[PDB]
């Protein structure tokens, strides 16, 4: 494992600036010095495909327009592309190109790591259980990652225990998870892109923490995963086209107790959300479910009122009119019968849903409510789109 | 004077479906209405019940108005069909029509024993045969002394004995003093019951009168055929030489057409030479007589098979 | 008579719920054969979570957890895999479980009782465990 | 009197009536089985709504089954030139027929809210006697107005026509146009112009269908919940006090019925 | 050669023998009368006659054939009673349906239309039709094709009465054609103009067959004379009293003489030699009154003062 | 063959049925009203028209033929009838030969209504689906119509009365279209998973509303064993008709 002193770095500055010129380099390099070192758009530091590429000891180093490539893929030794020590606080990693089979940026118990602009391809063959993370983060405080492009990593920006730190505006295309929340208290995440994924945000036993106007286009199976989140808050987040692969589900909550979901758009999916019944009264109020097949399941006898403040969501198959000519509905909206659960709490009456006795016990619910099932309805409904930003 | 019908006209739709009729009715006797092209017999069926109006003429039945409560308890009126409640029974039926017409209940009991129908009285309309409605329809007619019938067809779906039967219950009630008014259209077997026939057609009542004036004012041949007689060539001539046609279509069945008015010198003729068997004077009937009134006013004669 | 097999977990085994891999993770890790097709669970307490939902109180199925009595914490064998319903699981114990709160199963209920004194828990049944427990057990471990 | 006279035969023939007894004993058991399941729920203003929902479907059933042969089932069948015959008017043989009738229609919901009202009081323990005498009082004397309303519809609808094929054709139009398609004509009124079409006179066309009066008078106290009611809700915009609504469904019997006599009288 | 052969039948639903040794033979051209009570013969023997039941205990022949075969269907008409025909359907319609089913040439609907008197109301539905009405048109599928037997069972119910007197008008030139026809009526003045031959039957059996003059001389029933002033009632009220037969003492004017029909031939003799005959009327024992008698004979007990 | 010329008859006193024609109209404005509410608002709209026609083709079929045997004795055509040069079967047969042509009529101005409001309602439907599609939905409709016009003749060969023939037509449609299937929801409930899997794919084949709805839907069965299964329910029914016709 040589250095970057064992290079040709010129420098333009006299304040532990350097600079790599153009031109191709080879095996692992290590930074033991607070060296904000550039370089120009042909350091191809190829590394021979073993050992983590760029491995980075030393505080305060601004490393800039390198290309790195063709690091180790050992990911029990964690074999990075940069691999950042807890000594090394406040690294700046900006605008780097990087493509290999093993993790992208992999930092632990780091302070301050600005992860900036960079564009890191994964891989093509491996079967999505070996290809490393694109961006892990292992218990850092302070972090700052932004504008990323991660494209064909595993689990995208992996992120264990990590207390305060940001995520905004990166790009996640091809990848298992979108963004991977695991034990983060406090934490924060804005305007990300995640694209054809096969869960686009997992949010596990991470409390207190952020979800703010990201955008989930295409994902398979799972639009926002939410796994034991308490006091979080989900606003402006834009869930479209959760395709099979699970059915399908926009938003999918399980035991997740205290948060805010508001403003969010939940689009053209199978399931619009899916409501466990340990997961319930949470301030769920102001979406907007559209397109979807199914919008709600909420598998439970149990009332869960869908609206704080008298303001509830808009429901695209809400046949409600709106008299005093305010925002909202009239009349509430059950978006459940009791013949659809019936159908979950028993999959053999499938073959029985198109039967007219089925479509009978839809209008008998309708006419006798002594024996509609408390459900989750909302209670003044919006009559339109509360998002109309998040569309562009 | 039970019906006395004079000059009504009655119009309606501005077509004059009645026109002048003066039908007077005796306290006794037995009309017959019969009606074919003409409507009369139906608006003339309705006029007397009272529930039509006499537009230009007046209709007393009974010495008043025709629609008074006070004679309209006395009448009784057989329809035409009446499949009356099919649900209640026989008692229970005509205790329904004795407490309408003000009749006393114990008159029930003894007019469903009178009529034919106490073995099923207690059971229900739906299980009554059309005979058996008739016997019920007759017997909420007979209710509460009526002093005026009118019977419609009172002998349809009828079995031949209680159809005997019922016309000696018309001429027990003819001698009790009670005016019965038989319209139908059986006219064969009505014609030895009635004392007075009224042919109407096309409105204008043509001929009314008892039997033998009918035959009276209308030249019909008297059909005398003398079936077993002994010597037939001579039978041939014999009649006509005052000029009755001895017209016959089999061994001995000459009926011959006479004029009825040489009716001494045939039978001379006949019981002076030959020995009869058994003589049939066959007077042209009420099926004669009816189709001469209704050809004299508008019909004319169908062609060989062709009605 | 399909369900009377606990099937061994594979390295490709993605959990049930949350969906990501079962073998990276330390604890006992439940299983829920159907006899129409296995799931499998990262953590016990993310299978107490799936088996108190009113889709699956119905549903006949046989739940096996892991034997903590005799496997060590980090890497439990396939092996020994107990039922779920007959176990004697410790909660509220400072271990790293992978999704919900730590619940190590045992069968023996003496070894549950070492585990429930040496680190400040108690023992309770399978029954027992609902799902006002579940939030309470998870929000004293990964909390404050 | 020979409107009572004429009264005494619908009071017996109505009775045997098997698809009567077999509509209004599923009248009993359904008010029954609507009380049980607001018993096991234990809520209150789901089970009136509920129970004026039954009735909604079914007095207007038992009172066209009634009374759609009324008129044109005794003309075609004979009995009806035959009865003018008899000292009688036109308007003792109508209202002798109303009164008969009608009061099969006040016991076929004195049997069913009877019942119902025991398999409350026998039933949740602890209920307001007095409150449900009160609710179940109000029940029984506006069902029957519900019910004479469908009495005197099926009057009009025996007088106009001449045969009784073509009254159960009518009858089954009355029942379908006033039960669930003004509901449904009224709802589709407001969906596709989102309660902006008018926003005045739309809740007083709920006084355009003597269902809608029925269900305004019994969701009075206990309104509860807003999408149990559906368009009901419209009832909350009516400034008409609740005795008008008393008065506005007598007044569809008595227009009704004297459309009925008047239709009657040029038969 | 007989149209009808019943040839000793017992027709029986369960134990009880609704018909019991029936024994018919209708002619090549008679018009036979079934006339019916107590016992329902009458309607088994018509089905009998027809396809419709087998006899149980004996043979029937109708043309020749037995009653069931396609060859013997294309020449039976059959009138039923109270018919009411499909009433969506037109009246020209209801005729070209049955002339397709029995085979006959669809040039004789037109002419079947008119023959009946049905010109002007057929292309007109059945439901706008009257009672006698649909009669004309009942009969109308009977004389479809050349047919050999009719069996009409109440033709003229609701039938005005030229029309009445015009379908027996019809009849007499049917059968002089060769179609032996059947009658079962239950109006029993009018059909005794024109019936052949009576068969009348009680409760079982056939108790009389044969004509009108074979009744009247078998049953021994009184003649029926009423008069109107030939010379006096008063002075001719006594002489058929020695004589053995009854003189009815009417009002005024009106001389009836119920006599035995027997001795009749020389006591008329002694009626011409005194008076004129210019007002008479002589009646035979009717149909209607044969008909009660033989009733009597079998099973049956007369009616009171007046009852039914 | 007299089978036709009794067939002719009812097609021409069947289409001027007043009460047909109200409810075939009505059963192709609601097959376009619901092809209308499901294109702008192609399997998930022909599985809302299967529901549809297993209300009323089960309808149409019993308000044809509920007075077809009874009917015609209580007209006193059918003794009338038998004396012809007929059979009891060329009558039956004849009678459901002109009964099923016409709600073989009644779906292509249902369903001829219906896929002409797809094919110029959804602009990119592609339409050779739908010939295909369609055409194994108007069969299929037939076919359960043609079960219930053999129902139909079942009932009107036992009654004695056209009041009690509706009765039990009613009884029919009410048991075979939503007491069945609400039997099979209500043991589900009850039993808490007790019941079968397996058994009750297989209780779907003694309901053909039901068989009817599953080669629409398209399972331990075949497709093909189910079109055998519908024609089956045609020909044991009409075979019981017949043999309650033979006595009368
Ligand atoms: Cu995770
Ligand atoms: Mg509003
Ligand atoms: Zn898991």
């Amino acid at each position: 494992a040589p250095q970057s002193i064992t290079t040709l770095p010129l420098q333009p500055d006299g304040e532990n600036r350097w600079r790599l010129p153009a031109g191709e380099y080879q095996g692992q390099f290590t930074i033991e010095q607070p060296m904000q070192l550039r370089c120009e758009p042909g350091a191809v530091i190829q590394s021979q495909g073993q050992g983590s590429s760029l491995l980075i000891s030393a505080p305060d180093v601004l490393v800039e327009g390198c290309t790195l490539y063709e690091w180790g893929s050992d990911l029990t030794a964690m074999d990075s592309a940069v691999f950042i020590l807890p000594a090394a606080e406040r690294a700046q990693i900006s605008n780097n190109r990087m493509r290999g089979p093993g993790f992208g940026v992999f930092v632990d118990g780091t302070r301050d790591v600005q992860v900036i602009g960079n564009e890191i391809d994964g891989d093509a063959g491996v079967r999505s259980q070996d290809r490393g993370n694109g961006i892990h983060l292992f218990a850092v405080s302070g972090a700052r990652v932004l504008h990323n492009h991660v494209r064909n990593a595993r689990d995208g920006i992996y992120i264990d225990t990590s207390n305060g730190n940001h995520l905004e505006g990166n790009v996640i295309e091809d990848v298992r998870y979108g963004v991977h929340y695991m034990f983060a208290n406090e934490n924060s995440l804005i305007d990300n892109v995640t694209r054809r994924t096969r869960t686009g945000y997992a949010l596990m036993q991470s409390r207190k923490l952020t979800v703010t106007g990201n955008r989930s286009e295409q994902d398979q199976n799972y639009g926002i995963l939410m796994n034991y989140i308490t006091y979080s808050t989900i606003t402006g987040n834009f869930v479209s086209d959760v395709q099979r692969g699970g059915e399908g589900k926009a938003l999918f909550i399980y035991n997740s107790l205290f948060n805010t979901i508001e403003n969010n758009h939940f689009e053209k999916s199978s399931l619009g959300i899916h409501l466990t019944a340990g997961s319930e009264d949470n301030r769920i109020s102001g979406n907007a479910f559209v397109g979807n097949q199914q919008q709600v399941k909420y598998v439970a006898s149990r009332t869960q009122e869908w609206s704080v403040d008298g303001r509830g969501n808009y429901w695209s198959d809400y046949l409600g009119w709106d008299r005093n000519n305010d925002g909202l509905g009239d009349i509430a909206y059950e978006p459940n019968d009791n013949v659809d659960r019936l159908l979950w709490l028993y999959p053999q009456v499938r073959l029985l849903m198109n039967s007219p006795s089925i479509e009978v016990l839809r209008w008998v619910q309708r006419a006798f409510p002594v024996i509609k099932s408390p459900g989750v309805q909302d209670s003044h409904p919006l009559m339109k789109l509360p998002t109309e930003k998040l569309l562009t | 004077n039970a019906v006395e019908i004079q000059g009504v006209s009655q119009r309606y739709g501005s077509m004059t479906v009645l026109h002048d009729l003066n039908l007077n009715l005796g306290e006794g006797e037995v009309l017959g209405l019969f009606g074919h092209n003409g409507a009369g017999k139906t608006t003339s069926m309705k006029l007397i019940l009272g529930l039509l109006s006499p537009s230009e003429g007046q209709v007393k039945v009974l010495g008043r108005a025709p629609n008074d409560p006070q004679v309209r308890r006395q009448l009784g009126y057989l329809p035409e069909n009446v499949t009356f409640y099919p649900q209640l029974s026989g008692r229970e039926t005509l205790r329904h029509f004795a407490r309408l017409k003000g009749a006393a209940l114990t008159q029930v009991d003894e007019l469903l024993e009178q009529v034919g129908l106490a073995h099923a009285a207690d059971r229900r309309v739906k299980t009554y045969s059309k005979g058996m409605r008739q016997r019920l329809g007759l017997a909420q007619a007979l209710l509460g002394e009526p002093r005026l019938l009118l019977l419609d067809e009172p002998t349809v779906g009828l079995d031949p004995i209680a159809t005997q039967d019922l016309y000696l219950l018309i001429d027990r009630l003819r001698q009790r003093g009670t005016s019965i008014i038989l319209c139908s259209h059986v006219l064969p077997g009505v014609e030895a019951h009635i004392n007075r026939a009224a042919i109407l057609a096309k409105g204008c009542l043509q001929a009314v009168g008892s039997l033998s004036q009918l035959r009276a004012e209308a030249g019909l041949p008297v059909r005398i055929r003398a079936s077993g007689i002994s010597e037939r060539d001579s039978w041939l001539q014999r009649w006509t030489d005052a000029g009755h046609s001895a017209r016959g279509l089999s061994e001995s069945s000459i009926e011959v057409v006479a004029v009825n008015g040489h009716k001494l010198v045939l039978l001379r003729q006949l019981l002076g030479e030959g020995e009869p068997e058994d003589i049939e004077i066959h007077q042209p009937s009420l099926e004669d007589l009816y189709r001469y009134y209704m050809e004299r006013a508008g019909d004319v004669r169908a062609q060989e098979g062709r009605l | 008579q399909q369900s009377l097999e606990p099937v061994a977990f594979h390295d490709s085994d993605e959990c049930h719920v949350c969906g990501m891999i079962i073998t990276d993770f330390p604890g006992p890790k439940g299983q829920a054969v159907e006899k129409r097709g296995v799931k499998k669970f990262c953590s016990t307490a993310e299978m107490l979570g799936w088996w108190l939902q009113p889709e699956n109180r119905l549903l006949d199925a046989k739940l096996y957890v892991h034997d903590m009595g005799r496997s060590v914490w980090e890497k439990p064998d396939d092996g020994h895999l107990i039922d779920a319903t007959s176990a004697y699981y410790v909660v509220g114990t400072s271990l790293k479980g992978a999704m919900g709160a730590s619940l190590a199963s045992f069968a023996e209920e003496q070894d549950a009782k070492a585990l429930a004194g040496m680190h400040g828990g108690r023992v309770l049944r399978f029954e027992e465990i609902d799902q006002a427990l579940l939030q309470e057990a998870a929000s004293m471990q990964h909390g404050g | 009197n020979q409107v009572w006279n004429i009264a005494r035969k619908e009071l017996s023939d109505g009775l045997r009536n098997r698809w009567l007894l077999a509509i209004s004993l599923l009248f009993a058991v359904l008010a029954v089985g609507i009380a049980w399941l607001g018993a096991a729920a234990s809520s209150i203003p789901a089970t009136i709504a509920s129970l004026a929902s039954l009735a909604t479907f079914l007095m207007p059933l038992i009172a066209l089954l009634l009374a759609y042969d009324a008129i044109v089932g005794e003309d075609e069948g004979g009995t009806l030139m035959l009865l003018l015959t008899y000292p009688l008017g036109r308007g003792q043989i109508l209202l002798g027929k109303f009164v008969g009738h009608g009061l099969i229609l006040a016991l076929a919901v004195l049997i069913g809210f009877g019942c119902a009202a025991l398999a409350i009081a026998l039933l949740v323990e602890g209920v307001e006697l007095g409150m449900l005498f009160w609710a179940f009082g109000r029940f029984m004397i506006s069902s029957t107005l519900l019910g004479w309303v469908f009495l005197a519809f099926a009057y009009v609808l025996s007088g106009k026509v001449n045969e009784k094929s073509s009254a159960a054709g009518l009858a089954l139009g009355v029942w379908f146009l006033f039960v669930l398609v003004f509901d449904l004509v009224l709802l589709a009124l407001l969906v596709l112009s989102e309660g902006k079409f008018n926003p005045e006179l739309l809740p007083w066309l709920l006084l355009l269908n003597p269902t809608d009066i029925y269900r305004l008078i019994n969701l009075s106290g206990f309104e509860g919940s807003g999408s149990a009611m559906g368009v009901l809700s419209l009832g909350a915009d009516l400034p008409v006090p609740a005795a008008v609504l008393w008065l506005c469904l007598l007044a569809w019997i008595g227009v009704s019925l004297l459309l009925a006599y008047a239709i009657f009288r040029r038969r």
